[PDB]
RNA sequence: AGUGGGUAAGAGC
């Protein structure tokens, strides 16, 4: 919905079941354990 | 000559630069218009 | 001593390259101590696409390999396997080949 | 660009992806001021109304919404993402990066074909769709 | 030796900036006609 | 119109291309006519 | 000389 703020303590990467990808290792910051 | 029947002159032939440019343009438009086109169509156009 | 610093820099460069290799926790690209990178096994095609490094990384790896060769020639001379003439010839062959 | 709707935070992007049950969501990740992003914006706006039936267009500024940059590799000047029923759809464009359209396409017909092929493939339950036109070569001659 | 050193003095900035961007905490990363319109 | 123009010779022979010679034959005929002119390759008296 | 442009998608265990 447009014009509505995000809920507090919500990860937009989460809350959808989304999963990223890595086309290569040269792009993106180093993954931290 | 039609009278002496001798080799009075020598004729050197060459393909005109405009004709070469036209042929190159035809091949270029054959190739660039081949994103969605069968290989046989391209080969037939080139052969023609 | 210069040879000590060369060995230290070779080790540090190897450690930095190893840290860059294991960037996304992909631990199937083994980098040896002669700066030769090879897969540890028959990596999958998805992994092979996922384990692509740009030309800059491999340029850095090969330049560190060249410095490793130079410092290793110096170390070999210091040990006594090769004479000073042999060390100079080896360095010339490195810089020519 | 400015004509298309804009999403300001990652939660709005999540809501936009979730709220579409029968249309493919096409999101342009980039900066409105980027010329390549400008080409994507103008093409999308040109075909924002033609494909309204089976698609929808949203614009997200990755500077104000960096929440996906790590996960979606949102570092190219302009990227295009396709989603269907909260599921990112891949396209075998032929460039080796099936996840997104990271380059600017001049022809709006090509983008309409891409959107339609994505809709057809994802409606059938598939997650990766083969692009109608190969893009491993720009065909410049 | 000197030839390779003179290569190094010019190749250093590329690798330096590339590794500085790569090892940084946050990563960073046909337009003639469609520029003015 | 073309059938009439060939029935009655409206177009004199120099008008080209005719239905009798392909353009390469036209070039060959032009060369042969140039060569066959009476003493065309003469430069002793300064004719050009 | 050279990297690529060579990721099938899916189901939960």
């Amino acid at each position: 919905f447009l014009g509505m703020p995000a809920p507090l303590g919500y990860v937009p990467g989460l809350g959808r079941g989304a999963t990223g990808f890595t086309t290569r290792s040269d792009i993106g910051p180093a993954r931290d354990a | 000559n039609e009278v002496t029947k001798e080799r009075t002159a020598q004729c050197f032939l060459r393909v005109d630069d405009e004709s070469m440019q036209r042929f190159h343009n035809r091949v270029r438009q054959i190739l660039m218009a081949s994103g969605s086109t069968t290989f046989t169509k391209i080969v037939n156009k080139w052969n023609t | 001593d210069w040879v000590e610093v060369g060995l230290q820099v070779c080790r540090q460069g190897y450690n930095m390259l190893n840290l860059l290799i294991h960037r996304k926790n992909l631990n199937y690209l083994h980098l040896d101590y002669n700066f030769n990178l090879k897969p540890v096994k028959t990596l999958t095609t998805k992994e092979r696409k996922k384990s692509r490094f740009g030309n800059a990384f491999h340029l850095c790896r090969e330049v560190l390999r060249l410095t490793k060769l130079v410092v290793d020639s110096h170390v070999q001379y210091r040990l006594g396997n090769v004479d000073a003439f042999q060390l100079a010839d080896g360095l010339q062959y490195i810089f020519a080949h | 660009s400015y004509m298309l709707p804009h999403l300001h935070n990652g939660w709005q992007v999540d809501q936009a992806i979730l709220s579409e049950e029968d249309r493919v969501v096409v999101i342009r990740f980039g900066h409105d001021w980027d010329p390549t992003c400008m080409k994507m914006d103008e093409v999308l706006y040109s075909i924002a109304e033609k494909v309204k039936n089976f698609a929808v267009i949203y614009l997200v500024d990755i500077t104000e919404v960096p929440d996906f940059n790590k996960m979606y590799e949102l570092y190219d000047p302009c990227t295009v993402m396709f989603f269907f029923r909260n599921k990112h759809i891949m396209i075998d464009l032929g460039t080796g990066n099936n996840n997104k359209i990271n380059w600017a396409m001049e022809d709006k017909q090509e983008m309409v074909d891409i959107i339609e092929t994505v809709y057809r493939g994802a409606r059938k339950g598939r997650g990766l769709v083969v692009s109608p036109k190969d893009y491993s070569t720009k065909y410049r001659y | 030796w000197r030839v390779w050193l003179f290569f190094m003095r010019g190749i250093t900035p590329l690798l330096e900036r590339w590794l500085g961007n790569l090892l940084a905490r946050q990563f960073e990363g046909q337009r003639v006609e469609s520029h003015f319109d | 119109l073309w059938y009439e123009a060939d029935k009655r010779r409206l177009f004199p022979p120099w008008i080209k291309p005719a239905d009798t010679e392909p353009p390469p034959l036209l070039v060959y005929k032009w060369c042969q006519g140039i060569n066959n002119l009476q003493d065309v390759w003469e430069t002793s008296e300064g004719e050009c």
